[PDB]
């Protein structure tokens, strides 16, 4: 029944042009094995693209756009056909004109197009789509806001290369409101969009902070759905790659207790991201290392260092080692780490097969030794207490073996540790 | 001191649920001994 339909679509009669477009849209909607390939190869896309112009019925525009959208939401190559037919500008101009059914189709289309690659994403933006899309978040129609938010997040996605910041950043004010939505899918997608926007340079982070997002994100770290937790946690973590002032805004918003909650998530990857996130706060100044300790985060962090999956342990080791930095100017910190039992797990981690981490681990152990030494020299004892803890945990042997590591810096720090504290 | 994440995680793809030294460079290197 198909070469016939191709001819009924080419009829100059408006009455039949519709009937045909309607039959195309229907077969293109079959849930099972849609005929997107066959319909494309019958040559009719550029004809459907014409049916979406200003100079066409409201009911024909709809059906042509819905048919095309079913095409554009298939495979990367079937999306490509629709883009190559110059369909995007008319999808975009239908966001202004069309009714609400129509707006929902075009916004979905542009979402699928924007999601195919960083090229198509940039291209949608170049076609000045941002402006109309934002115009949709007045509609107060739940399903259209939901869709507009999905698309919007795809416009923000991708780091290599970033999208054009001066355009996508105009969406911050709208997102800031959207993370207050009671529609789970909206909320989720708004959080993704923020996680992408916040993933960038200090200018981008500050934009996120200035619209007041971070208060709400911190609230969302305790949402019932891990679908919300994950991207929210990520945005917050990106914010704390920033400077001390930026990091301080998130702590001030209450992130440390939320992080406590997340260090006992059932999902391993939430725990891994929380460890990472805390590690970039213990990378911060001396007040912030103390805030981490005061929020009772060290003990679960230590427990993850002993028993968690490898990727999670590495992140926890960063969190604990970065914290020992500040032990040279506040020795209570190191004392508390030691006393929470972090020596045996740090030691046992030295045999991980990752030179990045072995190095961090030895920096943590050196800092513990340096403070264990300045402890006994300050009050005239004949023993480094921490040196003996490391020894009794089989960590001297383990540090010793690090001299046989190919990286010169590892060997050098390890050599230095055995001489200075095990001579 | 701060660490950016290994990669940017994303909605569509996120799912939540080494060499020793040569011999060349091991007699030519100074291995400090403990005491024990």
């Amino acid at each position: 029944e198909l070469p016939q339909m191709t001819q009924q679509l080419n009829s100059d009669d408006m009455q039949e042009q519709l009937s045909a477009t309607v039959k195309f849209r229907q077969i293109l909607s079959r849930e099972h094995r849609p005929p997107i390939d066959v319909v494309i190869q019958a040559g009719v896309v550029p004809r459907l693209v014409e049916f979406m112009r200003e100079n066409q019925p409201e009911m024909l525009q709809l059906e042509a756009a819905w048919a095309l959208t079913n095409i554009a939401s298939g495979t990367s190559a079937q999306t490509k056909v629709v883009v190559d037919a110059d369909a995007v500008p008319l999808f975009i101009q239908l966001l202004y004109t069309g009714s609400v059914e129509v707006k929902e189709q075009a916004i979905w289309a542009l979402g699928n197009v924007a999601g195919d690659s960083t090229d198509y994403r940039d291209y949608v933006l170049q076609c000045n789509a941002m402006e109309p899309i934002l115009g949709l978040f007045n509609s107060n129609k739940p399903s259209l806001i939901r869709t507009a938010t999905w698309t919007l997040s795809n416009l923000c996605r991708g780091k290599k290369p970033q999208p054009d910041w001066s355009v996508v950043s105009q969406a911050l004010p709208t997102l800031a409101k959207l993370i207050y939505s009671m529609d789970t899918e909206t909320l989720v997608d708004a959080c993704w969009a923020i996680s992408y926007l916040s993933d960038g340079p200090q200018e981008a982070i500050q934009a996120v902070i200035d619209v007041r997002i971070p208060k709400r994100l911190v609230e969302l770290l305790s949402h019932e759905s891990t679908l919300v937790q994950t991207p929210a946690l990520r945005a917050v973590g990106n914010i704390v790659t920033g400077n001390d002032l930026q990091t301080q805004v998130v702590i001030n918003a209450g992130v440390l207790p939320a992080l406590r909650l997340l260090l006992s998530s059932p999902k391993e990857n939430i725990k891994k991201e929380a460890c990472w996130t805390i590690s970039n706060i213990t990378a911060g100044n001396t007040e912030q290392i103390q805030a981490v300790i005061d929020a009772n985060l060290i003990p679960p962090l230590v427990k993850l260092l002993e028993v968690a999956e490898d990727k999670t342990k590495k992140e926890a080791c960063w969190a604990i080692s970065n914290a020992s930095s500040g032990g040279l100017q506040r020795p209570d910190i190191i004392r508390y780490l030691v006393s929470q039992g972090c020596i045996k797990p740090l030691c046992d981690l030295l045999e991980i097969a990752d030179n990045r981490i072995i190095e961090v681990t030895l920096d943590a152990l050196e800092n513990i030794l340096k403070m264990g030494e300045a402890d006994k020299e300050a009050r005239g004892l004949n023993i480094n207490e921490n040196a003996d803890f490391i020894e009794k945990a089989g960590g001297m042997e383990k540090i010793f073996n690090c001299q046989q590591n190919e990286n010169d810096k590892i060997y050098e720090k390890a050599y230095k540790i055995i001489e200075t504290y095990f001579g | 001191a701060k660490r950016v994440a290994d990669a940017q995680i994303q909605r569509e793809t996120y799912d939540s649920n080494t060499k020793v030294a040569s011999s060349a460079v091991m007699n030519r290197r100074k291995i400090a001994m403990p005491k024990r």
